RNA sequence: CCUUCUCAAACAUGUUUGGUAGUGAGUGAUACUCGAGUUAACUUGAAAUUGCCUUAAA
């Protein structure tokens, strides 16, 4: 309300400094309160990287944002690049649908689907502010659960990522990670 | 190329002719040269850079020392580029330029043309109080849609292209060297789109006639060489002319990418 | 903004600045000493006694003003809610 | 319509066709060589990169692989009919719309009369790589089909079955061909349909027009229009550009 | 009385012909539309004239754009009165030059420049200047 | 209710070549080249009565 009164009044810098003067919400806590437990946290991580890793692979829309986007790719390739060089990985299947990956995480079976990377058509059918809820909740959760595992293996968390490996292919290898 | 009797007797006559006994008393004493050329100076296409003829004798000088007599002073106008009008101030010329006695009264830039003058009452105004303008070579392209067209109908409120960059960098020294050598050695002419070239020597109380014969000599054998001129006549204001010289044998003259590109963006 | 001119002169230590003159006494001074180059006049001031005589002392003084329709409108002229009056009184070239 | 909108447009649209007028003039010049009077005989390419360095240079003549971004062209101007046909030929006709372009010197002047509704980068082959395996979109025309549908770029046999005999079998050797501008480049070019991307702002409320106004700022701080007919070429980030636009 | 003759004056650079009958046919149907423009060069010279199918019409679009202020122009428009109708006002494009065709020889030129100089050598020698030849 | 060609190469900080086509109206003398092109300078509120592409969207 006091953004649009500002535009309205036509003070673009009062604007602007009421912009950078906001704080957002976090679900730390919330996180926190849903699962006491890290062997819990580890249990339900799979709805999560499965919804991170299908956003990962959509399109930017109206609805859905190009920053979002980042955020599960980014997030994706972590995890991605953590299980590689912890060499987790137990099963894998490939099927129509995409490649099924079962992991060994802290003795828990993890077991999460990748699609392959192919245009797919967004139906606009679906309750996208739901999915992007659920998307928020689960970047949150795995933002938690990632910090915890690097550290336990003794990694740094967030890991850099090379910029020239990046351009060159956008993949877990950008992210090189560091001991101590 | 010209007799150096011939044009010592012409110049004594004709300043002897403004001495017989508002503007009448003041407009009638300026030295014309007429260049009359076989065909057309620039040709199909329009010119307004002034051509800069190099004489051994200084002109703008003695208009400044003869010009404190007068309503109207003699005054130096510098045209810049924006992004070079703070590299320069009145100091940095005045330390530069105050052993020659130049001095420049006033440095806008474009910013200024089109704001503070973008009025034409105020722009013609500011305009036609300088004598010398000198603008930089890089945005003297832009000031026949800023100054506008009336700046352009005479030859001191036209200005004058100058070196102002060194090593593609802005450089004080080469300023102020141009500014120097056109104040001193270099004369403006403009040239028309006719066959009729006209010169404004300046006054006879500016320079002695030794002086006004060397210049017009010098400016001749330039000229030659320039173009393949036909006559020269010596005048002044509201006198008839004298001709200077003749020649006969330069009238003898008187008698797809796109596509390719268009198709290496198509698909057949 | 202001602010911002106060720390660069405690670090000096500013040009002339041109600005909208409002306030009803201040601007009914300024058209007084013939000051104003023009005045609006806001249309919807309650109680309006306070601006009813302004268009006859303007004519008198000689000082173009014209009535506007909107105190707020002038008040987002000055960085306020409402303003009952704005007044120009010196520009730039 | 308002006569001031009236006399806007059309002094826009004079000035835009002056410029036109006066690139045609001098890229002829070029063509013909033989001018003894032109203002410059080269070409040149600006790079403004990221507080913002700018750095002009001669273009090669090298051959180059260039990706264009259709933008909302200069106010209140209607489109010249040069322009409007170089953006027809290169698929452009609506704003946010990408495609590749093999930059040459025949091509080095369409980019300068088309410069003021384009945005011009070098793309790196990750980002060449998400364009093609995020927004992939082919015309494909069935057996049981009387009319043909846009499709995404899904299926490798309609790839095999369609650039087979020039030796392209699947998405990856589409892009590849791309990347390296070898043979059959334009025909894969023509195979792809342009890239429909979408606004990095939508929206109308008070955070999307804030967000609109520094858009904004930034696009005029970025893209300039020199409108002097030996302007160079801009290049920009596009790498950021499509990771903002994608 | 009035006509359906509107004159306008202080018209903007954009403002033309065409961008006078697009904005005026709004206030009602237009029967002829002209510019005042130079003779040797395609440049208006800031006012034309209008004539509608209705007078009621053409004092409608007097009374709404007589006062109007239009970058920086204040507009000026006002309806002719009964009769005077517009004419003579033809749209004039940039002239071009172009070198002509010169029939008189070289010979001939050059004895009848011989003769100007003649001419001007009697004027010098009316004139009261002694100079030489 | 837009905003104006803000420069290049050649040689050794210097020399040279190219790059600049305009608000309208009016006053005016004076010469030059074949109804055409040029030629001292004076006024003016940005003045004026007729030369036959759509997310800058509702």
């Amino acid at each position: 309300r006091k953004l649009t009164r500002a535009l309205g009044r036509g003070e673009v810098s009062s604007a602007k400094r009421l912009e950078e003067n906001r704080d957002s919400y976090t679900l730390d806590h919330i996180i926190k309160e849903r699962y006491p437990s890290f062997p819990d946290a580890i249990r339900d991580i799979d709805d999560a990287l499965n919804m991170l890793f299908l956003f990962s692979n959509l399109p930017s829309t109206n609805q859905v944002s190009s920053k979002i986007i980042n955020d599960a790719q980014k997030i994706c390739n972590q995890w991605l690049a953590y299980v590689a060089k912890e060499r987790l990985v137990r099963k894998v299947f490939v099927s129509i649908k995409g490649v099924y990956y079962q992991a060994n995480i802290k003795g828990e079976e993890v077991r999460w689907l990748v699609p392959f990377k192919f245009p797919e058509n967004i139906p606009s059918d679906v309750d996208f502010r739901i999915m992007l809820t659920f998307l928020e909740f689960y970047s949150t959760l795995l933002h938690f659960v990632l910090y915890k595992l690097y550290t336990d293996s003794g990694l740094i968390y967030p890991p850099k990522l090379d910029l020239k490996k990046d351009k060159i292919i956008s993949g877990l290898s950008s992210y090189i990670l560091e001991s101590r | 190329a010209i007799p150096r009797e011939r044009v010592i007797k012409a110049v004594n006559e004709l300043i002897k002719f403004t001495s017989k006994p508002d503007d009448e008393e003041e407009l009638k004493k300026d030295l014309q040269l007429i260049v009359v050329n076989n065909k057309s100076f620039t040709g199909t296409s329009k010119s307004f850079k002034l051509k800069l003829l190099n004489v051994k004798h200084s002109f703008y000088k003695p208009w400044k020392e003869a010009s404190a007599t007068a309503v109207k002073d003699f005054k130096v106008l510098l045209i810049l580029k924006d992004s070079d009008i703070k590299k320069v101030s009145e100091d940095d010329l005045f330390d530069q330029l105050d052993s020659e006695g130049i001095k420049v009264d006033e440095i806008i830039c474009g910013k200024d043309l089109k704001t503070v003058y973008k009025a034409y009452e105020a722009r013609n105004a500011f305009i036609s109080q300088f004598s010398l303008i000198l603008a930089d070579d890089s945005i003297v392209t832009s000031l026949p849609k800023l100054m506008g067209g009336k700046a352009y109908n005479k030859v001191e409120t036209t200005p004058i292209s100058i070196r102002t960059h060194a090593n593609k960098e802005f450089s004080l020294t080469t300023l102020t060297n141009n500014i120097k050598k056109v104040y001193m050695n270099q004369l403006p002419v403009k040239l028309p789109r006719g066959t009729t070239l006209n010169v404004h020597l300046g006054n006879l109380e500016w320079l002695r006639p030794e002086e006004f014969v060397d210049n017009v000599e010098l400016i001749s054998e330039q000229l030659i060489k320039a173009y393949q001129i036909r006559s020269i006549f010596i005048k002044t204001n509201r006198s008839p002319v004298l001709p200077l010289y003749y020649n006969q044998d330069v009238l003898d003259e008187l008698e797809s990418t796109f596509n390719k590109g268009l198709m290496e963006i198509a698909n057949p | 903004e202001k602010k911002e001119r106060l720390t660069k002169e405690a670090a000096a230590v500013s040009p002339k600045p041109y600005a909208v003159k409002y306030g009803l006494n201040h601007v009914v001074a300024l058209i007084e000493n013939k000051k104003a180059k023009l005045v609006l006049i806001a249309n919807d001031v309650d109680p309006i006694e306070l601006v009813v005589f302004l268009p006859a002392l303007c004519k008198k003084m000689g000082v173009p003003y014209a009535i506007v329709k909107g105190k707020a409108r002038l008040g987002t002229l000055v960085n306020q809610k409402t303003s009952a009056v704005a007044a120009l009184t010196e520009v730039r070239a | 319509v308002r006569a001031e909108s009236i006399v806007a447009k059309t002094l826009a649209t004079s000035r835009e066709k002056e410029r036109i007028k006066r690139v045609s003039i001098l890229e002829d010049k070029k063509a013909k060589n033989e001018t003894q009077h032109i203002a410059s005989g080269k070409d040149f390419i600006l790079k403004i990169t990221e507080g913002l360095i700018r750095e002009k240079t001669t273009y090669d003549g090298k051959p180059a692989l260039l990706f264009i971004v259709r933008v909302r062209g200069p106010l209140a101007v209607n489109i010249p009919n040069k322009a409007f046909k170089i953006l027809s030929l290169l698929r452009l006709v609506e704003t946010n719309t990408g495609v590749f372009v093999k930059l040459t010197k025949n091509v080095y002047p369409l980019l300068k009369v088309i410069a003021p509704y384009v945005v011009i980068g070098k793309p790196s082959l990750s980002s060449i790589r998400s364009l093609i395996q995020k927004r992939g979109r082919i015309i494909y025309k069935g057996e049981n089909e009387a009319e043909p549908h846009e499709i995404v770029l899904n299926d490798n046999n309609i790839v095999e079955e369609q650039l087979g005999d020039h030796g392209i079998i699947c998405v990856e050797d589409i892009i590849h061909e791309i990347a390296t501008m070898g043979e059959s480049f334009s025909v894969c070019n023509f195979f792809l349909q342009p890239f429909k991307l979408n606004r990095e702002v939508s929206g109308f409320g008070s955070l999307n027009r804030l967000r609109k106004i520094k858009q904004r700022e930034a696009e005029s701080r970025t893209r300039q229009f020199s409108n002097a007919a030996t302007a160079p070429v801009i290049e920009v980030d596009i790498d950021s550009l499509l990771a903002k636009l994608n | 009385e009035y006509s359906g003759i509107i004159y306008v004056s202080r018209l903007p650079h954009g403002f033309h012909e065409k961008e006078l009958s697009k904005y005026f046919a709004q206030f009602g149907d237009l029967k002829e539309v002209r510019l005042a423009r130079n003779k040797k060069t395609g440049n208006s010279r800031h006012y034309g004239f209008l004539e509608f199918v209705n007078k009621e019409d053409a004092m409608i679009a007097q009374e709404s754009m007589n006062n109007y202020l239009l970058m920086g122009h204040l507009l000026q428009v006002r309806v002719l009165p009964k009769g005077a109708k517009i004419e003579k006002l033809y749209k004039y494009k940039k002239r071009v030059l172009v070198e002509k065709g010169i029939t008189k020889p070289v010979k001939q030129l050059k004895d009848n420049m011989k003769q100007k100089h003649e001419e001007r050598i009697k004027k010098l020698a009316k004139s009261g200047i002694e100079f030489k030849w």
